[PDB]
């Protein structure tokens, strides 16, 4: 929809920094919410990552495209599979030292 | 012409569908076209002996009608868009058709289901449907609820096997435990 | 397996019209499904190519970011997070009409209100930071294109599934159903015509007997 | 048998449909089946009195037939990604059916629609359809065009409410403004 105008990043720290440098992600001052939240394997937990992804997909309606690292998506594979809705889109970008796995891709799995 | 004249003159019409005549679904009563015009006058007897009988019968009839509509829409548009309430209605009405409505008249348990046994089993099925609806409306996913309450569903569907020869006291005693266990197994699961 | 229709000539004509319309809809929806399936195969190939390109671009952007961080001597992630008041990059959905579907296409845009990056205050490596920012912007545009392609592929898959289900339903349910209804109506009117013929034959027999008597 | 014999013998046939009658869509004329064999003769009178009448009648018949085909296709395929011109024809034909082929013979305003008033209404409907077609062919989106020209559409609808008791001079002048208003929306 036209309301969804943002890019969600839940990838690793380096990928989050790259996305922030690109300028796709930002923290809303009035809403006190960040479109791109930095999260790694050590940081937080799998449940916290899944909750953040669910909030970005549903609660954060402004987000249009979600960028999740392959390593991050591995622990959130169940959430990615459950996120059958087209909007917002989910992309499994590769992280540092973690090449993208075509098998692990949820979109490619439907083929 | 004979059927039309007979329907015009008689008061109770127990229509039989050959689709249910096959697949061994006796009595093959077509619940959509069949009607009885003595349900109004029988309210006196029902309020005298089994007060909840007309309400339970009406609830089962509306469940069957809703499930008929749901099956009609699903058979052409699939069941990938039904709501949880619709799934509950479809499952409970399939259970009703498989266990309650169908009666094996040549089996000892189901040769003769008396009025009290029929009323108690209607109470069991309607309480099962109501408990499922309430539990799902509370927030429980229907698939997980069915997985957890398969035992209760089997107990309800196997209630026909209670032989009426034991008597009203014995059969009703087992049924009262059936509802109590089913209510507990719907609260613990939820 | 037949529609509950009262046997009549008007009913027979209405059911013949319904059968013709059902056959026409079956053919049209099968052709639409074929067209959408070709478009979906093309979208799947484009999605695979875009995934490979996005992986390559992500590797390049990671290398550029590592080089920029090495040049600056520290991680610019904290500074970027601090300077995240507004997003310079935004994506606006466009309702593109691909075949018979209305799949939405994401269109990226750049807002110059907060276009300023975190180059200031980075300490050193301003040129490296700017180059990394440009590479990341190009990668973000590529990722937006890939996300739009994936969303279009998902929408096309859903539409093709719905259309194929509709064609299969139309054929298997309706065409036997309407054909059986037509057969039953023809049989019923044939029975009525036969009854009328028998009544007229009885009338003729009575008239002939009366004429013979007279 | 009586209907078939009368149909073979007579020259005009104002077939009525029970479906349209029950929806109170009177006169309930079944446009698909109804016919008149006197149009060829009446071309002379039309050229004498209202020269554009036969062309407008043929245009409306073509529009109704095309919209019937499009409505069948819509019922078949869920109206998915319908063409702009197709939507224009559907909307114009729905307006024609709901405001030109539907008149309450007992209402004071629409009990009698004279030949001049019905010709003016036909011209107004055809001009509205042509303006929509040309404007969309120029590039205008049909949704925005309908949103902007809802006032003109309501004026064309109220043309059925125009009272013929005012005489030809008053009624014809009223439709002259409607054409002027319809032409004004074309510029916008």
């Amino acid at each position: 929809a036209e309301k969804r105008t943002l890019i969600a990043v839940i990838a690793d720290e380096d990928t989050t920094t790259g996305l922030l440098l690109a300028g796709i992600g930002q923290i809303t001052p009035e809403t006190q919410e960040k479109n791109f939240f930095v999260y790694q394997e050590g940081k937080t937990t799998k449940e916290e990552i899944t909750d953040k992804f669910n909030h970005f997909t549903e609660e954060r309606d402004d987000i249009a495209i979600l960028l999740i690292n392959q390593h991050i998506a591995e622990n959130i594979r169940a959430r990615v599979d459950s996120f059958t809705n087209a909007f917002p889109a989910i992309l499994e970008i590769p992280s540092k030292d973690h090449p993208y796995d075509p098998e692990k891709d949820s979109v490619l799995k439907r083929v | 012409p004979v059927t039309t004249a007979t329907l015009g003159i008689t008061q109770v019409f127990w229509g039989l569908d050959k689709k249910l005549a096959q697949r061994k679904h006796f009595p093959s009563i077509n619940t959509s076209v069949s009607y009885s015009k003595y349900t109004n006058v029988l309210n006196k007897f029902y309020d005298s002996n089994y007060p909840e009988f007309p309400v339970l019968r009406d609830r089962m009839k509306e469940i069957l009608s809703n499930a008929e509509e749901l099956e009609q829409v699903v058979q052409l548009v699939g069941k990938s868009a039904l709501s949880d309430s619709d799934k509950i209605t479809l499952d409970v009405a399939t259970l009703i058709k498989e266990d309650f409505l169908q009666q094996n008249g040549y089996s000892t348990y189901d040769a003769f289901c008396p009025i009290w046994k029929t009323f108690d089993m209607m109470r069991a099925f309607i309480s099962y449907h109501d408990e499922a609806q309430k539990a799902v409306a509370n927030g429980a996913n229907w698939s997980k609820l069915a997985d957890s309450t398969g035992d209760v569903k089997h107990a309800v569907s196997s209630s026909k096997f209670f032989e009426p020869s034991r008597g009203e006291k014995e059969v009703h005693g087992e049924f009262e435990k059936l509802l109590s266990t089913m209510q507990e197994r719907f609260a613990e699961s939820t | 397996n037949r529609e509950q229709v009262f046997p009549t000539r008007m009913t027979l004509g209405l059911m013949k019209t319904k059968l013709k319309g059902a056959n026409q809809g079956y053919s049209l929806l099968k052709r639409k499904s074929e067209a959408l399936t070709k478009r979906f195969r093309d979208i799947t190939k484009r999605i695979d190519d875009a995934k490979q390109k996005m992986g390559r671009v992500m590797q390049t952007a990671a290398f550029s970011l590592a080089e920029v961080s090495y040049a600056t001597g520290e991680n610019i992630g904290y500074q970027v997070q601090e300077s995240v008041s507004t997003a310079r990059f935004k994506v606006r959905a466009r309702q593109e009409n691909v075949s018979g579907v209305y799949l939405s296409q994401f269109e990226s845009y750049i807002d110059p209100e907060i276009n300023d990056f975190r180059l200031t205050g980075l300490g050193r490596g301003g040129q490296q930071v700017q180059r990394a920012k440009e590479i990341y912007s190009r990668a973000v545009e590529t990722l937006v294109e890939l996300a739009s392609l994936q969303t279009a592929f998902i929408i096309l898959d859903e539409v093709i599934k719905v259309t194929n289900r509709r064609v299969n339903a139309i054929e298997h349910v309706i065409i036997p159903r309407t054909e059986n209804t037509i057969a039953y109506i023809n049989s019923e009117l044939d029975e009525l015509d036969r009854e009328e013929f028998y009544r007229l034959k009885k009338v003729q027999e009575k008239k002939q007997n009366e004429t013979a008597k007279l």
